[PDB]
């Protein structure tokens, strides 16, 4: 579970890409 | 009343209290928390009747809490008891959390190469190894390797490669997958060497499996040892492929050293197969016999002439189309049109002729005697300089007495006009030789103090010492750049500084900081180039981060443009994410940043198209600034090679666009500039060859990186387009049963005919003949096992392969 | 025709709810689950209000390749309980749609709860919920997929937890379900977190009630983070018990503010016997403080029916007649005991004197000691002096009593002009409102 | 390959955060 | 999201607070208050 649930924690960090889209709109 | 039991000082009561706490940890979490100070004293107390059990209940105080570090402290007190709960719902997560603490502590120990690594808790290590043993029991190679590099211990890794002992995928190309995701080369090299040793332990060591040690470790003695074993067993057929594979997959240097080890019959054959010169001649044979080149496309571009850049653009474009073919039919058809070029563009044009003849090698030098200045015009000094530059292009990437002869010609050459291309050609021919004599002559041109010849010398100085990491060479170049008044010398030197520091990955970081720190913009541009060369084909965040700050911070547009170009070179290995960074940069106020982003997107994707990348290029083509437009047309062409109408919908539309812009007089002469060159890029080698910076093994191609980086500086310098010509890998596959024998081989791709069409699923070849074949077709190709000649090596991908004859 | 029409609309609503959740779950992460699942949950609540045909629709929900439209035709063909609960899995495994399978498992439970059998059949629904809980346990523990089920089916598990509470309400209580919730809390300790734990813990406090206040104290230690309060109603539920804990713990002043914050967050109607309980706690704690709150400001009609006692009790607090208070206590002891705030009323009987002193402190800057004795009907002036020491108490203007001619000087704070003396007083107030400028940052992040 | 996938997802976050800083920095430059 | 859970546990208002204040009082009806001043 240590190396099969920690990857799941990186999935939590995927939401930062949504923030990157919002900032990208501001750049435009 | 757990506290009340603790209040009475009886050893049996001490056992009763821990047992009662174990029974109802959830019911009274606060009661353990209130008595946690008392529990901690008992857990660390040897006198306590069950300190290990008290530690187990101490983890229960932290059952509601999320502190892994406290559980590790409890593991020290528990000793065996923490290990005893090998699998227990909540505790299993807490021991896994301790394993996470263990890996981070172990990674820190791996980080220290000076020793004095902090000791892992033995009890913590014991739970980790026991769970690791459970992974071996599970038999999953992935679960077994799950803590293999987390601990960063080779000894654990040897147990993980053993796993349940099936060792099938692990005893093959598992190393390649690990190398792709590997973060540290120093830990990776230990993993790579041990895994090749396990491959050697297998009764048959696969040459492809042991190839990774042969190229990534790059130990000349180790390749000599495997070659010696092949000579000892007289397995010439296996020996022939590995030597050719080494030449294509990796650069000389150590390859030259193994040739030296081999030199001091079979001995003659092994030297020849390692040299791979015959394979280059076979590639020339494939190009001359098979070229899909349309004269009409050249004529259509020829008819519309601005009479300025067009003559130069057309001559370079035809040179790309006929590179190595030696078919200069276009030059033969027009004499007055060729004569129109001025003395400078004509110097570039003779160098372009060298690109066309870049395949015959020594035979091409004899052919160049016909184009020699005494044979042609003594008056045109630039033509004479171009001829020397052409000679260098023909022998480029090859070390030979001809290169020394070019150096002798350079000694007798005029200091400036002949050395304008003569030094550039000699450096390209001697690239990677690191000969002291060539370095001294290049220094003489550098100390001539003429920047135009010096810029050529500066690029040459970088090529000869490329990857050298020579402090003396870098010091001389940086010192001359500081003292050189002329900017043109600085620009050539700036490319040279980056070339010398190649694939350092951290060795030149101090130099990169110093160049970025340097007030001069050109030195800062060199620093961005140094980031690209040191981290070529690397997704390392550190290289990207420095590039990220400089492009925003530097006001100078040229430096900002250089940074965007650098982003493409580093991300060639992972080009899927290459368009996403470029898209925001592609739309910007600076013409340079948009132009740089279009160039960057094209280089990282290279021959491959990301679809999103092709879509992003189309608006860049419509951009108002001509400078941005010219970059977009060329960038699309680089993506277009290795592509057909079926693979990409707009491939024809971009081709029609290039013809349209050339046809329209209203379109800016600067805007059209490289659209004719872009047609040449797509039609390079009759479309047979394509730009790839990455080997199938994953090794970076040294010619590919040099050509693309210099090609970005081609906008700064027109002749640098010839440097792009070197980086044109063929899509053809070489299949010879014997080195001197061409067998009739008819592998069938069994793929849709539209992919095959070049402007019924089967494929055929005659008296292998190596001919252009799509890499996707190579992936799906079927070998002719039924045919008497069937490849001994699996033909998974195009390239030289062992062939078996019945 | 009239009985089939309710079935057709409910089946169409369930099909739309399933399609939306499944399509979002297939694409992206985070947006994949709970984007419309909360809307689907309110739609499910509407379906609960609007009613066996639903079990036939549940039967064979998924088989392999998508045939949901064909399955809807099959449900109509059946038209043209415990076996039904396990029938879809038994008839054919879904072969996909793992988040949907948990939602599909949840759909039969709501009619079983709607039946309100209060019998072993309801316990069988609890067993079906346990099977659904096992799928939820394995959603990230065994399946290595993204937490679509943790993001959405955990709310379904929360509904199942409430159904489990119903079964325990029919019987006694299940601390083991709370322990299972503690295991869910360990899952919350992992990548994704849910605040359902506090609500079940509130029920645990409720079960112990008067007999144990330790569970409430344990709750205070148990309090962690989860300030997201996405439900908001959940935050009110947490606040309602947290305020109750403080009120029983004698922290009445903090409790009244918490109850007021809890009272504000009541989007659901809570029309009868619901919001009135939250109102009841706020009014009693303010009366316990001694400040008198008139019922005219809110006066919900259902609050009013339960307020016939408290309203007379509020009049009794104003009056000096103990016998009127005694009549209210004996006549209206019932209902307040049902509320569970009856103990607070018992402490309030002594508190009546404090209300008068607070009125005196606001009304008179420097009242005479003898006058205080007349106002509060103290038997003796020395008893009044003793009451004055009690009057100083805490959170009131300094008495600064001379103990001689000055008597109850009770000097009020002076220079309270929002000037230098209150410079901290009227600048600190702005800092809190200016701090709420965080809303501009939070909403700006959402795009 | 769960252990390998954990590294791959971790790489994706690291690249995204590295890129995320660039957008804000350029946006600040645009404001000036 | 109905809470439920706790069922187990002007025209006729606005002046209610004012009325409550002197509901016990106002026995004098003001006229007696004037008579009390007259006795004073």
């Amino acid at each position: 579970y240590l190396s099969k649930i920690e990857e799941l924690q990186l999935i939590v960090n995927d939401k930062s890409q949504n923030l990157r889209r919002l900032q990208a709109q501001r750049n435009e | 009343g757990i506290i009340s039991l603790l209040d009475e000082d009886e050893p049996q009561l001490k056992e009763f209290a821990l047992h009662k706490l174990n029974a109802v940890v959830n019911d009274f979490w606060a009661e353990i928390s209130e008595s946690v100070d008392k529990i901690e004293v008992l857990y660390e107390d040897e006198g306590f009747r069950s300190r290990q059990f008290a530690a187990l209940v101490a983890s229960k105080v932290f059952y509601h809490l999320g502190a892994f570090e406290e559980s590790l402290n409890y593991a020290l007190g528990a000793g065996d008891l923490f290990n005893v709960n090998d699998n227990s719902e909540y505790v299993e997560t807490i021991i896994a959390k301790c394993i996470d603490h263990y890996t981070k502590q172990c990674v820190e120990n791996a980080d220290l190469p000076e020793g004095e690594k902090k000791p892992i808790d033995q009890r913590l290590e014991g739970i980790v190894n026991k769970m690791f043993q459970r992974c071996l029991d599970d038999h999953k190679y992935k679960q077994a390797i799950g803590i293999a590099l987390e601990t960063r211990r080779l000894d654990v890794f040897e147990k993980t490669i053993l796993e349940s002992n099936d060792v099938p995928g692990m005893l093959a190309y598992s190393l390649k997958l690990c190398m792709s995701l590997m973060q540290n080369k120093q830990f990776r090299n230990k993993v790579l060497r041990v895994l090749v040793k396990i491959y050697m332990n297998l009764e048959k060591p696969d040459f492809i499996n042991v190839c990774q040690c042969l190229i990534f470790l790059d130990d000349p003695q180790a390749v000599s040892d495997i070659l010696e074993k092949l000579v000892k067993e007289d397995n010439l057929l296996m020996a022939y492929q590995i030597c050719f594979d080494l030449y294509e997959s990796a650069s000389q240097q150590f390859l030259s050293s193994v040739i030296q080890n081999l030199r001091t019959d079979q001995t003659l054959k092994m030297i020849k197969i390692l040299s791979g010169e015959m394979a280059i001649e076979l590639h020339l044979q494939f190009l001359i016999r098979n070229n899909n080149t349309d004269l009409m496309i050249l004529k259509n571009t020829k008819d519309a002439v601005r009479n300025s850049v067009c003559h130069t653009a057309t001559v370079i474009a035809n040179s790309f189309m006929h590179c190595g073919t030696t078919s200069d039919q276009f030059l033969r058809d027009n004499l007055e049109w060729l004569a129109r070029a001025t003395n400078w563009a004509k110097f570039t044009a003779t160098a372009s002729l060298g690109v066309i003849h870049k395949g015959h090698e020594k035979e091409a030098l004899q052919l160049m005697a016909t184009y020699l200045p005494k044979d042609t015009s003594p008056g045109s000094a630039y033509q004479e300089g171009g001829g020397l530059y052409a000679l260098g292009l023909i022998h480029a990437n090859h070390g030979g007495d001809i290169i020394d002869y070019l150096l002798n010609q350079l000694k007798n050459a005029s200091n400036d006009i002949v050395r304008h291309g003569g030094s550039l050609g000699l450096g390209l021919a001697a690239m990677g030789t690191a000969r002291q004599d060539v370095y001294d002559l290049l220094k003489t041109n550098l100390y001539q103090d003429d920047a135009v010849t010096g810029e050529a010398a500066g690029l040459a100085l970088g090529l000869v010492m490329l990857g050298s990491k020579n402090a003396q060479a870098i010091e001389d170049m940086v010192g001359y750049a500081q003292e050189t008044q002329h900017e043109k010398i600085l620009r050539g030197l700036a490319v040279g500084i980056a070339l010398v520091m190649y694939g350092r990955m951290e060795e030149a970081d101090a130099l990169i900081e110093s160049l970025c720190r340097d007030k001069d913009p050109i030195l800062r541009r060199s620093g961005m180039y140094t980031v690209a060369m040191a981290y070529c084909g690397s997704g390392n965040n550190k290289a990207i981060r420095r590039l990220l700050h400089v492009a925003v911070s530097d006001v100078n547009d040229d430096v900002r443009r250089a940074a965007v170009e650098s982003l493409g070179f580093i991300l060639f290995r992972t080009p899927e994410q290459c368009p996403s960074v470029v898209s925001l940069l592609s739309e910007s106020y600076n013409p340079h940043v948009r132009y740089g982003a279009a160039m960057a997107l094209g280089i990282c994707c290279a021959g491959t198209g990301n679809k999103e990348a092709i879509n992003l290029l189309e608006p860049m083509t419509n951009d108002p600034v001509n400078y941005v437009r010219q970059g977009a047309l060329i960038a699309s062409a680089l993506i277009m090679i290795q592509q057909t109408e079926i693979t990409c919908p707009k491939v024809n539309q971009f081709r029609q666009l290039y013809s349209k812009v050339i046809n329209d007089k209203h379109d800016d002469v600067m805007a059209k500039f490289g659209a004719i060159l872009a047609q040449g890029i797509l039609d390079a080698g009759g479309h047979n060859v394509t730009i790839s910076l990455q080997s199938r093994t994953g090794h970076t191609h040294m010619p590919s990186v040099v050509g693309v980086l210099v090609f970005t500086q081609f906008w700064f310098w027109f002749p640098l387009s010839h440097f792009l010509s070197l980086a044109y890998t063929p899509t053809c596959v070489i299949g010879l049963n014997k080195d001197l024998k061409m067998p009739k081989v008819q592998y069938k791709s069994n793929c849709k005919p539209s992919t095959f069409a070049y402007p019924t699923a089967k494929a055929k070849k005659k008296e292998k003949n190596p001919a252009r074949v799509m890499p996707a077709q190579l992936k799906v190709l079927t070998m002719p096992e039924t045919c008497r000649y069937q490849p001994f090596k699996p033909l998974s991908i195009g390239g030289i392969i062992i062939l078996k004859d019945t | 025709p009239p009985p089939p029409a309710p079935q057709d609309v409910e089946m169409k609503e369930e099909a739309a709810t399933g399609g939306g959740s499944t399509g979002e779950a297939d694409g992206k992460t985070a947006a994949a689950a709970a984007e419309h699942s909360q809307r689907e949950l309110d739609t499910v609540t509407l379906e609960d209000i609007k009613e066996g045909k639903e079990p036939r629709f549940v039967l064979r929900a998924l088989r392999m390749l998508p045939s949901t439209s064909r399955r809807l035709n099959h449900y109509v063909l059946y038209k043209a309980l415990l076996p039904f609960l396990e029938e879809p899995m038994d008839t054919e495994a879904d072969l996909q749609f793992r988040p949907r399978t948990g939602k599909a498992a949840s759909t039969p439970l709501l009619p079983e709860v709607e039946a309100y059998l209060q019998l072993l059949v309801v316990i069988f629904m609890m067993n079906s919920k346990r099977y659904k809980e096992a799928q939820k346990i394995s959603d990230d523990l065994m399946q290595k997929i993204s937490t679509q089920n943790r993001r959405a089916l955990d709310l379904v598990a929360a509904k199942c937890y409430y159904y489990h509470a119903r079964v325990y309400e029919f019987l006694d209580k299940l601390d083991v379900v709370r322990s299972f919730l503690h295991a869910r809390l360990r899952t919350a300790t992992l990548r994704h977190d849910a605040d359902g734990q506090a609500t079940l813990l509130n029920l645990l406090l409720r079960n112990y009630l008067h007999y144990s206040l330790y569970d409430q104290a344990e709750k205070l230690v148990s309090k962690s983070v989860f300030p997201e309060q996405a439900n908001n109603n959940e935050w009110a539920r947490y606040l309602y018990y947290t305020g109750r804990i403080k009120a029983i713990q004698l922290e009445y002043s903090e409790a009244r503010r918490t109850m007021t914050n809890a009272l504000r967050k009541a989007p659901q109607h809570t029309a009868v016997g619901f919001k009135q309980t939250v109102h009841k706690l706020l009014i009693v704690v303010e009366l316990l403080l001694g400040e008198i709150p008139d019922r005219l400001q809110f006066r919900q009609p259902s609050l009013k029916r339960s307020l016939m006692p408290y309203f007379l009790l509020t009049q009794a607090v104003r009056t000096g007649n103990l016998a009127k208070f005694n009549q209210v206590l004996d006549q209206f002891g019932e209902k307040f005991q049902a509320d569970g705030t009856y103990t607070l009323i018992i402490r309030l009987r002594h508190n009546v004197i404090k209300t008068g002193v607070r009125m005196i402190s606001l009304s008179y800057s420097r009242i005479s000691l003898a006058d205080i004795a007349q106002k509060l009907q103290l038997d003796s002036p020395e008893d009044a002096e003793f009451i004055v020491a009690k009057a100083i108490r805490d959170g009131v203007i300094e008495a600064s009593i001379n103990h001689e001619k000055g008597y109850v000087q009770s000097k009020e704070m002076i220079d309270i002009y929002s000037t230098r003396e209150p410079q901290l007083a009227f600048h600190q107030r702005i800092s809190f409102c200016l701090d709420i400028h965080n809303m501009s940052v939070k909403a700006m992040r959402f795009p | 390959d769960l252990y390998s996938r954990y590294k791959k997802l971790q790489q994706e976050l690291e690249f995204l955060e590295v890129q995320e800083e660039y957008i804000k920095d350029e946006q600040k430059n645009l404001k000036k | 999201m109905s809470e439920k859970k706790q069922p187990v546990d002007e025209d006729n208002w606005d002046d209610d607070n004012v009325e409550d204040d002197f509901s016990n009082q106002l026995r004098a009806e003001l006229e007696k208050h004037g008579y009390k001043m007259e006795t004073s």
